[PDB]
RNA sequence: CGGGGAAUCAGGGUUCGAUUCCGGAGAGGGAGCCUGAGAAACGGCUACCACAUCCAAGGAAGGCAGCAGGCGCGCAAAUUACCCACUCCCGACCCGGGGAGGUAGUGACGAAAAAUAACAAUACAGGACUCUUUCGAGGCCCUGUAAUUGGAAUGAGUCCACUUUAAAUCCUUUAACGAGGAUCCAUUGGAGGGCAAGUCUGGUGCCAAUUCCAGCUCCAAUAGCGUAUAUU
């Protein structure tokens, strides 16, 4: 599908970076 | 009616199955593979060993003409009509032409509305040869199209309805068969023709059942020489039912004991990467040892390929129909 | 001869070096910890700090009753005091060098909005600002990056003709009311 | 040993000025004798003819067959040849064409493998070569 | 063309300034004038030089480095639009005129702001805290990921009206319609030697290595990102 773009996937990037 | 699509079909699955299959095509369980394939031979090299160009020349290469050099024919002759001047009709007068012989129905054309263009040749124009152009297929139709069927060409002021061959647009000295005009890649139509000297542009059509031209390929004529070559690559293939140290027993090749005999000095390859020499047959079944430089796994397909030397016909029709108007379907 | 001005400003600086790792986790850090959009807005942010220490250095290198030491370093001091982002008790130009970008972050409209509990989250307080649903002491706010001020802090109200505010249904809801 | 009185500053700039003429780069930005020596006349792109396809071989060790273009420049009518991404995107050049053509990269200096190449095609038809290889564009002849 | 000035900036320097402000110069190249307070004036005249227009062949007429527009040149640059409403200027003048100027059009030169989703339940995965030596229990929380559901919110658009304005457009303001594959679908480059990022796949040839081609996966910046050239 998809990828979200914006600020949507800097969020998804930090999630996936920092949180886990 | 009915047997027009069944046709279509047919082609359809036959560009599927040489497309996910290169060149596989099955051995005949009832004619000698010596004698169906009499007139193949096998190459170790299928780039760098070479292949005697005036071997084996048909009748129609006796009906065309041949260049020396066809690079100093083109500069003399583009030398001589930039440079010097004949004593003709130049540019900017409204002239008349008295020309021998025409048909008739020409002059009933130009009643209806259909433009009347002529133009003077050039010199070594009107001589037939053999013309090799590259064409890509243009996105907007799919359908497939066998080699050595009729297509309507535009070559350069010049429209012919004639059958080329297509192949491979290679840095080699022979290029491979292509049965089907792949609609990815830039191939090679080879055709007789009435000699272009390049640069022109090279429009494909198809005849549609309802008077259409659909356009197909697009394109420059590469050159005028009878010496390229195109090259049909068969596959015959087997299974290893027997595997040992760097020697297997192979299945499926042959059904006779000679066959193996007279395709004995062929190479073989396989779909893994190993290759492989004929060592000598079982008996009267096709069964046959081969020696491999590894090992081979109970998955892998033995494989070897038969080459032939294929040229055009002799489809030349300079007459082509007038189209009904183009619609999308 | 044209009636039309021609100044204007980059307000960001590419860093120098564009791959490192720990510049690139840290303005990631940033990034996700206040819900912001690309890494454009921490360099704005980050231009605006060097700035602002820059100038307060250069008022650093001058003897002590300088006039224009004395004014201007008291200006800047107001500024950023009045900003939020200094305290009134650190009224010191020294203690100017001592800023970090998060304080500076933290005075925007976004994380405000985050802060005082009207959204969710901060990408959901990023949502509501743009969507016309903030308002400061009357007037609606659609930028996310508007730098609260300390007297316009207990004046973060919910914009009278929201829907969550004073009462008009949008679309969708007015829509499916309409279904049933 | 440098002078450093405080009277020696005609010295200083006249040793300063001649010493700057000892340099390459201030020689060729300076000399005027490189822009009326560059084909491409001070310019970063230039139109051509294409006059035919070459082909140069590569460096020794990786052995290769590169094709390039020969090309004569419109405004000042040098002969140069340009260098093409791949062997497809040949297909769509041809002899008496107009294109237009760059440097290859590194600011005047020739290619680490392909020796004595200097420019790349970036136009033909006054289309380009990378809308063209993605079908994104048709060029006209 | 010079200057005010622009870029980079530890400090010194270096590079750029044709270009709206100031001063100068020219009006195809030279030259000589008339009038006038002021001109060696060219949207004044008179010749020569170079081009070039109409012609009934006697003659007559020419100057876009003004605004548009064309050709040529080239890597390289916009409408043959509307108006004296604003700023000012000129005249005999409170009233006339002004391609000065203004307003639209073209415009990814460049600079600023800023969408491409948010939340809740459910299901798994981690992290805390209470009770247990632990396993374990937490209608104990927190945080992520969804071929899972759910209505809430909104602009992009379509389009009444007002406002805008000389008349309009745009913006702003507001009716009505306008979001689940919210298909209302973000690009551009690079990575399997070194700065950010690969123990991957499939075709195609040489004697397992090895040319060419298509991909997947990852990384960076993001409404922008490559390239070339010059320069710092």
């Amino acid at each position: 599908k998809k990828k979200k773009t914006g600020r949507a996937k800097r969020r998804m990037q930090y999630n996936r970076r920092f949180v886990n | 009616d009915e047997e027009a699509e069944a046709k279509m079909l047919e082609k359809y699955k036959q560009e599927r199955l040489e497309e996910m299959f290169p060149d596989e095509v099955d051995t005949p369980r009832d004619v000698a593979a010596r004698i169906r394939f009499q007139k193949y031979r096998g190459l170790k090299s299928f780039r760098t060993s070479p292949w005697d160009p005036k071997e084996n020349l048909p009748q129609d290469y006796a009906r065309i003409f041949q260049f020396q050099n066809f690079t100093n024919t083109r500069k003399s002759i583009f030398k001589e009509v930039e440079e010097k001047e004949v004593e003709g009709a130049e540019v900017g007068w409204y002239v008349t032409l008295h020309v021998s012989e025409v048909p008739v129905s020409v002059v009933e054309c130009f009643r209806q509305g259909t433009p009347l263009i002529a133009f003077s040749l050039l010199p070594h124009e009107q001589k037939m040869s053999v013309l090799n152009m590259v064409v890509r297929r243009d996105p907007g139709n799919t359908e497939p199209v066998k080699a050595k069927e009729e297509l309507i060409f535009h070559c350069g002021f010049r429209r012919f309805r004639a059958s080329p061959l297509f192949s491979q647009h290679t840095a080699a000295d022979k290029h491979k068969l292509q049965r089907f005009l792949t609609a990815d890649m830039a191939l090679v139509a080879t055709v007789y023709a009435p000699i272009t000297f390049p640069p022109a542009s090279v429009l494909l059509f198809k005849q549609k059942s309802n008077g259409m031209h659909s356009l197909i390929a697009t394109g420059h004529l590469m050159s005028v020489d009878p010496d390229r070559m195109v090259i049909k690559r068969v596959v015959l293939s087997g299974h290893p039912f027997k595997i040992f140290t760097k020697m297997a027993v192979v299945r499926y090749m042959f059904f006779n004991r000679e066959d193996v005999l007279w395709f004995k000095p062929v190479e073989l390859r396989t779909k893994w990467g190993r290759r492989g020499h004929i060592k000598e047959p079982l008996g009267t079944h096709g069964h046959m040892k081969c020696s491999f430089d590894g090992k081979l796994k109970s998955q892998d397909t033995v494989l070897m390929n038969l080459y032939k030397r294929v040229f055009p016909k002799w489809t030349y029709d300079p007459y082509v129909p007038e189209p009904v108007p183009w619609l999308k379907s | 001869p044209v009636a039309r001005s021609w100044v204007c400003r980059k307000t960001y600086v590419t860093p120098r070096r564009p791959f490192e790792k720990s510049r690139l986790d840290q303005e990631l850090k940033l990034i996700g910890e206040y819900g912001l959009r690309n890494k454009r807005e921490v360099w704005r942010v980050k231009f605006t700090l060097a700035k602002i220490r820059k100038a307060a250095r250069e008022l650093l290198t001058l003897d002590e009753k300088d006039p224009r030491r004395l004014f201007e370093g008291n200006a800047l001091l107001r500024r950023l005091v009045r900003i939020g982002v200094l305290d009134e008790g650190k009224m010191k130009l020294d203690y100017i060098l001592g800023l970090k970008i998060e304080d500076f972050l933290e005075r925007r409209l976004q994380t405000q909005v985050f802060k005082l509990g009207l959204a969710k989250s901060i990408h959901h307080a990023r949502v509501l600002i743009r969507q016309r649903h903030i308002r400061v002491r009357k007037q609606v706010v659609n930028i996310p990056s508007f730098i609260v001020r300390l007297d316009s802090q207990k004046h973060i109200d919910f914009s009278l003709r929201s829907p969550y505010g004073g009462g008009r249904p949008g679309r969708v809801k007015r829509k499916n009311a309409k279904k049933g | 040993g440098k002078c450093r009185g405080l009277r020696t500053a005609r010295k200083l700039r006249s040793h300063r000025r001649d010493q700057k003429w000892h340099d390459k780069q201030y020689k060729k930005a300076h000399l005027g004798t490189a822009l009326k020596a560059n084909p491409f006349g001070g310019a970063s792109h230039a139109k051509g003819i294409v006059l035919e396809k070459v082909g140069v071989e590569a460096k020794q060790p990786n052995s290769a067959i590169r094709k390039c273009v020969r090309v004569q420049l419109i405004k000042n009518g040098k002969k140069i040849t340009a260098f093409v991404p791949n062997d497809g995107c040949l297909n769509f050049i041809e002899e008496n064409d107009e294109v237009l053509v760059a440097g290859f990269g590194r600011k005047g200096h020739a290619v680490g493998d392909i020796p004595g190449v200097r420019f790349k095609v970036v136009k033909v038809a006054n289309v380009s070569l990378l809308a063209l290889y993605k079908g994104k564009k048709e060029r006209p002849r």
